[PDB]
RNA sequence: GGAUAGUGGCCUACCAUGGUUUCAACGGGUAACGGGGAAUAAGGGUUCGAUUCCGGAGAGGGAGCCUGAGAAACGGCUACCACAUCCAAGGAAGGCAGCAGGCGCGCAAAUUACCCAAUCCUAAUUCAGGGAGGUAGUGACAAUAAAUAACGAUACAGUUGUAAUUGGAAUGAGUACAAUGUAAAUACCUUAACGAGGAACAAUUGGAGGGCAAGUCUGGUGCCAGCAGCCGCGGUCUCCAAUAGCGUAUAUUGUUGCAGUUAAAAAGCUCGUAGUUGAACUUUGGGCCCGGUU
RNA sequence: GUCGACGUACUUCAUAGGAUCA
């Protein structure tokens, strides 16, 4: 015996008891509760806008550093305060204060980076191959 | 719904009709007739995609109009006329005759027949009953009342039904020994002679069939429809007489003859 | 303006054609076969 | 609405497309054939694994059994038509057998190459392309066309192709027309 | 911006474009909506009529 | 270096395959209810010839009762036997040696060690058995 | 997400708003007049000429 | 008994006290239309299925009906609830979850196109009608095949590599007589005539690694090291992967077969209902006959 | 109120061992 029934007529026991063990697992009570989503870093969604309150690292003596590429940014769905990367301090002279940039996950500590700045692609401003609508 | 319906989506139509599923989107619907719906080849197919003889509806609607269709000595003129086991197709101008039977495969079969045995059909005895002012009628499987029967005459027999007339010349009773032919089912199209039957009270009556191979299979009795004495057919038999072929002696075969 | 290819890197002419490009690897893997 | 039209994949990603092993083997393969690109040989591959997994199902049957005999014998049949099965090898276990490099070589650019028509495999897709290289009576212009036993032997330029027999083309009846002048 | 409405005028005559797309291009300007401007929203201006 | 190697590619070992057995192979064929014949020609969807040499076998007669199943299955028919002219009864030498001598053999095992000198040599496809199945490592035909 | 946005204040009065300036821009003779013409036509069965 | 097309607590009147349930009733949740099917997996299993077919329900939400064989119909009607159009203010007219096309934001995506020529459907009916349906247009949905060069000579450099070197042969992207195609067109397949050397008829998406200065910043056991370097006195580069496709972000339990002394988990002990499970025994053996396979 | 408990989500600390050589 392991502890566990083996009759032949003894289905019932095993089910019951499986359904009921289930849910211990985190995954599956995360995913028929609808609570796998709070862990996200968006609150599941895969992108962010927000607001490019002020470029912190504009005043480093070091050119490409990586305080340099860092925004602090204002997330528009719940008004929390986050840090965002930009691909280079090059990027960085298109973002300025009061503009809509989107965000996307990722100096240890800042977890995402900006893909579009006003509606348009971060990387075709860098290739020169759009202009920033304003 | 709130009533009958009066579309047939191609892939939702009878399997044996072989319809290219992309040519359109809508079957004939077969209207309603001496055969059911499922068991029954609307004239369209026959005359466009088995014979060849029109290419599209608008040509089949122009053949039939100008009356030289025929269905069992009655001139037809439904597009969907729902011909179908049994039933005999005279298109005159072209001299031919045609009677609807079941390949092996279980598809109709276009078989030629000469006029004389275009003279009549046979028909299986679905119901016997008296009817008003206590006059005997038989009811059979395409839907002909034929008043006054031999007495003899007992359900799931077979009748011989002269098409000028209407009437019975001759008659088959059910009993083993006899030929027939199975009308349902994967044994579709299969030709056999009685073994037994086997009887269930409040159920469905099963009948054993061994073919001339000696190959034999059980059939639902509603399925076997009896066409005359071993060796012996009432009616002329397309090729292959009924005999079904394994894949691998119908290889055998078409390598041969090719 | 037409194009709007912007800025990029400078490529070389094989990569236009990748039958072209393969071809003149397998070539140059031969002769450094024949070293080894 | 009209009923579907079925679609397919005829290629699959391998297990492991960075084995440095598999990296050499598909540089040899495409240089020695003239491949456009890695998707030719997942390609042959994704059949040649559809035809060797079905070897394996049929050699599970217990012999004589219908479906195995007559499964069998079609895919031979196929395989021996095709040409990449010899016509001494006809069992299911030397199906199992073939490579890739059999079915490459069956390829209507390797066959144009062999025969002589082209100087090299390169040439030989470029004559397909330009539509010079006719099977039978039939112009092909399709370099991964497989080449069956019967066929090979009438692979010829096109009547229409001017190295064919047909009148010269573009560039050639241009520089006369020049020269005249 | 991607899938910005684009319209096309085939021919001119007497003096005026065919009347079906002026339909779609009079419909599509009356339903417009307009979005606020940092410039516009924060100076007086006026077009000399 | 051998002709039968391009860069890292061995462009002679083709199907059928010779594969040669190693000691431990066989128990975790039998602890996974793998059959030796079967398991490979699924794993390679070739016919493999298997190949015991007389050090495995003499490793296997030692190891007592206990593994006579092991014992058994090394004795099918099926399975071929291999020679050996050298005195060290070492079965993990001995297969590196055939190797390295001529490239042609699979090796099947499960030892980390002998894995990694394998893994050293170039050209020599590497099998084993994990999970349910047999896994083979350096054979770009599959 | 999409729908979120920077807030901004638009000015445009609750009542009686200005007419929506249209400026028909485009190279010389690519047909401004014409279209102007054909516009007003629709909208006022009128045309100037 | 009434009603129903008809059986029936379907409803009425009188009667009895019944019906389901730990073998899970009743109640609650369901980002629940059901199925054929789709994905994965070695097998067991796990998930998806509004969506080409079948069946059910609905036409903004409830309620109720005429007609007719067939409707609780909504591109039929009537009220109420909510919205909302015209108005001379007395009144009138509404239902796109049909095809196009709009709004729902201030951030966005198929044409208010052509035809009944094929499919079949409706009618008094061969003919009329059919946004059902077909045809074409339009974001690389998902899929197939497949161009962007091939063969030579010369030159330069350490028998290999490099050409804004050089020769005449081939060809389709595109343009276009014509014809085919189609209801009429477009396109495809054909094809006169044009259409290639930077073949500028100018293939892309990612990654990795350099080197340079009278240049710039920072730190120090001198001349150095780190960061990095579109900026200097004047003056207006290499390689790797995929390939007509490529990148980024989020998401993505053991029946077979788990464990419980020492690092998850054996209940303080016993009794005990449901559930699961539960010792052995009843015609065995023997002697002949027939026809089948390998 | 930089309050308590719980739930949820994350961060963090505990990795070297044998042989040879100098
Ligand atoms: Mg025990
Ligand atoms: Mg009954
Ligand atoms: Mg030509
Ligand atoms: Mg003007
Ligand atoms: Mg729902
Ligand atoms: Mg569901
Ligand atoms: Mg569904
Ligand atoms: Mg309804
Ligand atoms: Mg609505
Ligand atoms: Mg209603
Ligand atoms: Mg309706
Ligand atoms: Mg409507
Ligand atoms: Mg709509
Ligand atoms: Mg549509
Ligand atoms: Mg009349
Ligand atoms: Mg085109
Ligand atoms: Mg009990
Ligand atoms: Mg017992
Ligand atoms: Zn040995």
């Amino acid at each position: 015996g392991k502890g566990k029934p083996r009759g032949l007529n003894s289905a019932r026991k095993l089910r019951v008891h499986r359904r009921n063990n289930r849910w211990a697992e985190n995954n599956y009570k995360k995913r028929l509760l609808g609570t796998a989503f709070k862990s996200s870093p968006f609150g599941g969604s895969s992108h962010a806008k927000g607001i490019v309150l002020e470029k912190l690292g504009i005043e480093s003596k070091q050119p490409n550093s990586a305080i340099r590429k860092c925004v602090r940014v204002q997330l528009i769905k719940n008004g929390k305060k986050v840090t965002a990367f930009v691909p280079n301090d090059g990027c960085l002279n298109f973002v300025d204060e009061n503009d809509e940039v989107l965000l996307a996950g990722f100096i240890p500590g800042v977890r995402f980076k900006v893909v579009k700045v006003s509606g348009v692609s971060l990387l075709a401003l860098w290739k020169e191959k759009k202009e920033k609508p304003r | 719904a709130r009533g009958p319906k009066k579309h047939l989506k191609r892939l939702a139509a009878p399997h044996h009709w072989l319809l290219d599923k992309l040519s359109g989107c809508y079957a004939p619907r077969p209207s309603a007739g001496p055969h059911k719906l499922r068991e029954s080849l609307p004239l369209i197919v026959f005359l466009r995609n088995r014979l060849k003889y029109a290419l599209n509806g608008r040509e089949v609607k122009a053949i039939l109009m100008q009356r030289h269709v025929k269905v069992d000595g009655k001139v037809r003129t439904d597009t969907t006329y729902p011909a179908g086991f049994m039933d005999v197709i005279t298109l005159d101008a072209t001299n031919e005759n045609f009677r609807l039977v079941y390949d092996v495969k279980g598809r109709f079969a276009v078989h030629r027949i000469t006029d004389e045995e275009a003279s009549y059909k046979l028909g299986k005895v679905k119901k016997v009953q008296l009817g008003k002012k206590g006059v005997p009628y038989v009811v059979t499987h395409d839907g002909r009342t034929i008043r006054y029967p031999d007495p003899n005459i007992k359900v799931n027999d077979t009748v011989k039904i002269d098409l000028a007339s209407g009437k019975i010349t001759d008659f088959i009773k059910f009993d083993a020994g006899k030929l027939v032919y199975v009308t349902g089912g994967r044994n579709l199209g299969r030709i056999g002679t009685i073994v037994h039957k086997e009887r269930h009270d409040g159920g469905f009556d099963l009948v054993h069939i061994k073919d001339s191979l000696d190959n034999t299979f059980v059939t639902r009795l509603n399925n076997v429809f009896v066409i005359g004495e071993q060796g012996k057919p009432y009616i002329s038999l397309p090729k292959g007489k009924g005999i079904k072929l394994s894949i691998a002696e119908e290889r055998d075969r078409r390598r041969a003859q090719q | 303006i037409l194009k709007n290819k912007g800025l990029t890197p400078k490529r070389n002419k094989d990569n236009r054609n990748s039958r072209v490009k393969k071809r003149k690897k397998y070539q140059k893997a031969q002769k450094k076969l024949k070293s080894v | 609405p009209r009923a579907p039209r079925t679609y397919s994949k005829t290629y699959s990603t391998p297990k492991r497309p960075y084995e440095s092993s598999r990296l050499d083997a598909e540089l040899k393969l495409a240089g020695e054939f003239g491949l456009k690109n890695k998707k030719e040989i997942y390609r042959i591959s994704f059949q040649l694994s559809k035809i060797r997994r079905a070897a394996r199902d049929l050699l599970t049957r217990d012999e004589k059994d219908p479906k195995r005999l007559f499964e069998g014998n079609a895919l031979i049949r196929r395989l021996v038509r095709v040409g990449v099965l010899s016509e001494d090898k006809k069992k299911l276990d030397y199906v199992l057998a073939l490579k890739v490099e059999d079915f490459l070589e069956r390829r209507l650019q390797t066959q144009v190459y062999k025969l002589g028509l082209a100087k090299s495999v390169h040439h030989a897709r470029v004559l397909i392309t330009q539509r010079h290289i006719a099977v039978g009576k039939q112009i092909v212009n399709i370099p991964s066309f497989m080449v069956r036993l019967d066929s090979e032997k009438h692979i010829d330029f096109a009547p229409t192709s001017p190295f064919g027999g047909a009148r010269p083309g573009r560039v050639a009846r241009r520089n006369a027309a020049r020269k005249a002048e | 911006y991607q899938g910005a409405k684009l319209f096309y005028l085939s021919g001119v005559i007497n003096g005026r474009y065919p009347d079906r797309e002026i339909l779609n291009l009079s419909r599509f300007i009356s339903v417009m909506k307009f979005r606020p401007l940092k410039w516009r929203n924060e100076h007086p201006y006026m077009l000399a009529d | 270096v051998s002709s039968a190697l391009f860069f890292q590619y061995n462009q002679a070992i083709k199907p059928p395959y010779q594969v040669l057995i190693d000691t431990n192979f066989i128990n975790f064929s039998i602890q996974k209810k793998v059959d030796i014949v079967r398991g490979m020609m699924d794993c390679l969807l070739a016919k493999c010839n298997p190949l015991i040499t007389d050090c495995v076998m003499a490793e296997l007669e030692k190891l007592g009762p206990k593994y006579r199943i092991a014992l058994k299955l090394a004795r099918d028919p099926r399975i071929k036997r291999l020679s050996c002219s050298h005195k060290g009864t070492y079965a993990d030498d001995c297969l590196v040696h055939r190797v390295l001598q001529h490239k042609c053999y699979i090796v099947a095992t499960n030892d980390a060690g002998l894995k990694q000198r394998i893994r050293k040599i170039p050209g020599i496809p590497l099998m084993s058995v994990g999970g349910h199945a047999y896994v083979i490592e350096k054979l770009p035909d599959v | 997400e999409r729908k979120l946005h920077v807030p901004m204040v638009d000015r445009t009065p609750e009542d009686d708003p200005p007419p929506f300036i249209v400026a028909v821009v485009g190279p010389p003779g690519t047909g401004k007049t014409t279209l102007i013409r054909s516009l007003v036509r629709r909208m006022t069965k009128s045309t100037l000429n």
